[PDB]
């Protein structure tokens, strides 16, 4: 019905590079709210880039502005978040959220699991 | 609107002119006051209700005592010169001498070694005197706004005009005073994104005060020729003005009340106590959210020139929204739905915007996530919602708030009409802001900062309206039976 699903979570490094996409179905995607959150162990769910219709508008977390960069293609469906320069605060499992264009709450997606060279365990 | 005819034009236009100059200054002036005071080094909106209440009023007191004394000894015109003269000289003085050697007034040094000893709520006091020329500056805005608007304009006015034409003459005023918020926002925000001269090395809030002060001395210079040609072709005129008239209601010269006089008045009866906690919990409410809310602005608007510029559409659209209100709701939703609704209008709009307020301020990152995925953050969205409660208040007041006040004075005897009014307009004319400046100052001290304090910000706001809901519905039950024995 309004199933999302992630993928391209990993390990690369400290400092290394993601790629994480959203493919997602069942919902006009052209008139969707989308975006990435995250969750650590412990941490409560922040996010992380939201797109607002078409790539217009997008609005960062100020802990990973200039960093990740979060586009949508509402031809092939899915949102990505290019993620580059991670640290190991960026560790978590990385949520897609979508949230239509007139509703006030946002579907959740499996979310996939993101680690970055585990900081001192 | 223009509700003057053809012959009183040569006497109102002067008068428009001069009201025009005294309401652009004072707009400029209280947005670059707030843009200096928040954005200083070391500064914030904490010292806020530290200057309102440690600087303005004892410097309110010394000029009101220096004017007391200095009315005796000028004429009215020289006194009205010798009294404007001195806010343009520092107004010129400022963005070409004083604030180029801000990095020299400012004792930064002793500033932080005094701040490393008291408690970091005191944080806004030291901020006043890391930054005393901006709290001259802050000072004398206040001082511009109470005497020159107030006091020298109003005294002026009611001199000058005839009661057959106060009400035209006054209704005229008040648009003025909102084409004058339209005009000073515009102004600000020009003067604010003229953030020209790419090649740095230069202040660019140097070049904003520059001209922000310029236009102040521009509108100060206007003032004065309009107030000397008022005084050699009008006020000498036996068509307009003669002085044979306002000396009937002078035989019984003003009898202010100090203080105490009229705080037992306000315990006489339960009529004119309600009316002063009315007076009293708007006062308070308004200050309340405002420090909390320029926090805001500093926290979305660090530089000056972005602050300046936001203080500027923000006088820019409460003029637009007085103008619509002035011309939709003027004295409609009064008589329309009874004096209960409009007295409740206030204070409930006043809980709403400011429980919406307050709970995207305390609840930042439980909303960061739900209202970033509507483009916005928290921050933006508080700003705003605390702009639109800024707004509304300053808006729908003389239309909603103080139209209901003076509808409770109606159905009084004149003796206790006159006297309450007094009593109310001596006591609870400041001793809301200050007590507003009071009840933060505390809880700037106990709780340590702005983010610690929001929370009993919005406990404190909700014991005030329910006593401004409570003593609204009380008041309307004393102003329904009086009225309806006034009748008969
Ligand atoms: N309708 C109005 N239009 C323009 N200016 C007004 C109006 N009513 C009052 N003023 C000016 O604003 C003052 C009324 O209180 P004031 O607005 O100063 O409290 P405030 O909201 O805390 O503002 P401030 O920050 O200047 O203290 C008066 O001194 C007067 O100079």
């Amino acid at each position: 019905e309004v199933q999302l699903v992630e993928s391209g979570g990993g390990l690369v490094q400290a400092g290394g590079s993601l790629r994480l996409s959203c493919a997602a179905s069942g919902f006009t995607f052209s008139d969707t709210y989308m975006g990435w959150f995250r969750q650590a162990p412990g941490k409560e769910r922040e996010f992380v880039a939201t797109i607002d219709y078409s790539g217009g508008h997008t609005l960062y977390a100020d802990s990973v502005k200039g960093r990740f960069t979060i586009s949508r293609d509402n031809s092939k469906n899915t949102v990505y978040l290019q993620m580059n320069s991670l640290n190991p605060e960026d560790t978590a499992v990385y949520y897609c959220a979508a949230r239509k264009r007139y509703h006030y709450y946002s579907y959740w997606g499996q979310g996939t699991q993101v680690t970055v060279s585990s900081l001192e365990h | 609107l223009w509700p003057i005819h053809t012959h009183e034009l040569k006497k109102v236009l002067p008068m428009f002119l001069m009201f025009f100059c005294i309401t652009f200054n004072y707009t400029v002036l209280r947005d670059t006051k707030d843009t200096l005071i928040v954005g200083a080094p070391g500064s914030g909106a904490e010292a806020i209700p530290f200057i309102k209440f440690w600087l303005v009023v004892p410097c309110a007191i010394i000029f009101m005592l220096i004017y007391a004394k200095l009315s005796n000894i000028l004429s009215k015109q020289a006194l009205f010169y010798a009294v404007g003269t001195p806010f343009l000289i520092f107004f010129a003085l400022f963005p070409t001498v004083i604030y180029p050697l801000r990095d020299v007034l400012h004792p930064t040094e002793f500033a932080d070694r005094l701040q490393a000893i008291l408690p970091p709520g005191l944080l806004g006091l030291v901020a006043i005197l890391r930054n005393w020329t901006f709290a001259a500056f802050y000072v004398l805005a206040e001082l511009w706004g109470s005497v020159m608007l107030s006091l020298m304009f109003w005294g002026f006015a009611n001199e000058i005009t005839k009661i057959h034409e106060a009400k035209r003459f006054y209704a005229l005023f008040g648009i003025g005073a909102n084409i004058s918020l339209l005009a000073s926002g515009r102004a600000i925000v020009w003067a604010s994104k003229l953030r020209a001269s790419v090649s740095e090395g230069v202040d660019p809030w140097g070049i904003s005060l520059r001209l922000l002060m310029a236009m102040t001395i521009v509108s100060g210079l206007v003032l004065m020729a309009s107030y000397w040609w008022i005084n050699k072709n009008v006020l000498t005129d036996p068509r307009f003005y003669n002085p044979e008239e306002m000396q009937k209601g002078k035989k019984g010269a003003k009898p202010k009340m100090n203080m105490k006089d009229s705080f037992l008045y306000l315990a006489r009866s339960p009529y004119i106590l309600l009316l002063a906690l009315l007076v009293i919990a708007y006062g308070i409410c308004i200050n309340l959210i405002e420090v909390t809310w320029k926090s805001q602005l500093k926290l979305q608007y660090p530089n000056m020139n972005d602050y300046s510029e936001f203080m500027g559409n923000f006088s820019f659209w409460t003029g637009v929204v007085s103008v619509l209100i002035m011309l939709f709701v003027g004295g409609n939703v009064i008589r329309k739905f009874g004096w209960l609704t409009g007295a409740l209008v206030t204070p409930v709009m006043v809980l709403l915007t400011g429980i919406v307020f307050f709970a995207l301020v305390i609840f930042r990152n439980q909303a960061s996530g739900l209202v970033a995925m509507f483009g916005t953050t928290p921050l933006m969205l508080a700003v705003v919602v605390g702009a639109i409660q800024n707004i509304l208040s300053k808006s729908t007041k003389y239309a909603l708030f103080d139209s209901t006040k003076e509808m409770a004075y109606i159905p009084l005897d004149q003796e206790q009409k006159v006297k309450g009014k007094a009593a109310i307009d001596v006591v609870a004319a400041r001793f809301g802001k200050s007590g507003g400046a009071l009840i933060q100052q505390g809880l700037l001290v106990i709780c340590g900062s702005i983010g610690a304090m929001t929370p009993y910000l919005a406990v404190i706001l909700l014991f005030i309206i329910a006593i401004w809901l409570v003593s609204a519905t009380k008041l309307n039950k004393l102003f329904l039976a009086q009225s309806a024995l006034k009748e008969q």
